[PDB]
């Protein structure tokens, strides 16, 4: 009755504060990232600044491949988010090897989302303070075609589908921004140039400093290229030029 | 059951039959031993079917994970040497003899083979399967090292329509796969286009004088082919 907050126990009002605690390591370490799909594609992009001058722009990352055809973004702590990949990376390959077909993108989310929940429950684990989002394009059933599919899985395990999703440092302002562009248009129909632009203009609202080129990587899943794979700059700096109109 | 796999300079040619029988019987006409572990490495599997089943699948599913991990391809030492240490902890039990053949930007084109005992021997040119016996002496006398992308898929279509046609065990289609640089490519032609067969080989064609007819000389003069004859 003294402590009530440093183990998994409920508090006099009903909250687990380790999972209310959790939500504040997410937006510490000041990234921002916005995941949207348009008709065909899946765009995600974070920043990724290096304000160090020493560091290889090339080694640390957020972007990480689950699956030939899965690919994820970690918002949040870095360590965690690595070895919440690890995990979901290990429930791909028992997935892959049990049932002989590659992992469901919804089954992943569902899964990764659960083991989430087990460490909110036991007194000793602490949770992955990471918002993590997966992101694909799933088999779509009775015509055969491939669907997007944007999933985020919280540190409480709040999995849930999205049509564009942001996370970290000032979210809020994006997840706004994000919803006044909706009430025009209809995002179920842009196409990858104009989402693209949408997302950087999310992200460039929501921290003001018209990012350039090389803060940013961008990944992306195609219905043409089923597999997740990384942008170049040579395409981003294409996106920024013609939202700086 | 004839598997090989042949050597080039650019990559390799894996050919092999396509059969599964039961001792006398053809269970299966158009078997596929031909079994991809990553996009450019191949394994042809010859022995029990469920036991190389199982292991190529497994090893597969490992190298699927190896490749996503470190995020760069995948030699073919790798699954050469994964394929040895399983059939290595399993040699009582399973009977599997495996062709491992691949190609890595690193080393070219590689052939491993894995034979029942479980060893690993990386060689230029590798021949498994209960048909093989016949092609050893075949490759002794055609067979020249250094030959191109098309030569080679034509001398493995012949080895294994020549280790086919005398084998009881082999038969069916032949299907050949070769890996390089380019895309991976396919092809499986059938017995009624094959390279050789012992039915239109023409010095198999006058048949043995066995049936003589009841006649007053010694001289041989072929079967007696009618009651009137």
């Amino acid at each position: 009755a003294g402590f009530d907050k440093y183990i998994t126990v409920f508090s006099p009002e009903g909250s687990l504060y380790q999972v209310e605690y959790a939500f504040k390591a997410v937006t510490y370490p000041g990234l921002l990232t916005v995941a949207i799909r348009c008709k065909d594609a899946v765009l995600v992009v974070t920043q990724h600044l290096i304000p160090d001058r020493l560091m290889r722009p090339d080694s640390v990352t957020a972007l990480y491949e689950v699956t030939p055809n899965i690919g994820c973004c970690m918002t949040g702590r870095a360590p965690d988010g690595r070895a919440l990949v690890q995990r979901a990376r290990e429930e791909a390959s028992d997935y892959q090897y049990r049932y002989g077909v590659e992992i469901p993108i919804a089954v992943l989310a569902k899964r990764m989302g659960d083991k989430a929940q087990v460490r909110t429950q036991q007194a000793g684990l602490r949770p992955m303070g990471v918002v993590s989002t997966f992101i694909g394009m799933d088999q779509s059933d009775q015509d055969g075609s491939l669907k997007p599919q944007i999933y985020t899985v919280d540190p409480a395990g709040w999995t849930g589908g999205h049509i564009a999703c942001a996370a970290g440092k000032k979210q809020v302002e994006a997840m706004a921004f994000l919803e006044k562009r909706q009430k025009s248009t209809e995002l179920d129909a842009l196409t990858q140039k104009e989402a693209a632009m949408i997302a950087l203009a999310a992200l460039q609202s929501a921290i003001g400093t018209a990012v350039k080129a090389k803060e940013v990587e961008v990944g992306r899943c195609t219905a043409a290229n089923p597999a997740f794979q990384r942008v170049p700059n040579s395409e981003v700096e294409e996106w920024l030029t013609a939202v700086a109109e | 059951t004839t598997i090989l796999a042949v050597s080039y300079n650019g990559g390799v040619v894996l050919a092999a039959d396509s059969r599964t029988s039961s001792g006398t019987y053809v269970v299966n006409r158009a078997s596929n031993k031909l079994t991809k572990l990553t996009k450019k490495i191949y394994c042809c599997r010859s022995g029990s079917a469920a036991d190389t089943q199982a292991l190529a699948e497994r090893v597969s599913n490992y190298l699927g994970s190896y490749q996503t991990d470190i995020g760069a391809g995948v030699n073919v030492a790798t699954a050469a040497n994964l394929f040895q240490k399983m059939c290595y902890m399993n040699r009582w039990n399973i009977s599997a003899g495996i062709i491992v053949a691949g190609y890595d930007p690193i080393n070219g084109g590689s052939v491993y083979s894995i034979p029942s005992g479980g060893s690993c021997v990386k060689l230029d040119y590798a021949l498994g399967g209960s048909g093989s016996i016949f092609l050893y002496s075949f490759f002794d006398a055609n067979y020249k090292p250094g030959m191109s992308k098309s030569e080679c898929v034509a001398f493995c279509q012949r080895a294994v329509a020549h280790a086919y046609s005398r084998d009881g065990s082999s038969g069916g289609l032949i299907r050949t796969i070769t890996l390089d640089a380019d895309e991976p490519e396919d092809q499986t032609i059938p017995w009624n286009r094959s390279p050789y067969c012992m039915e239109k080989d023409p010095k198999y064609v006058t048949q043995a004088t066995q049936n003589q007819p009841f006649s007053s000389s010694a001289k041989i003069t072929g079967n007696r082919m009618s009651s009137t004859g």
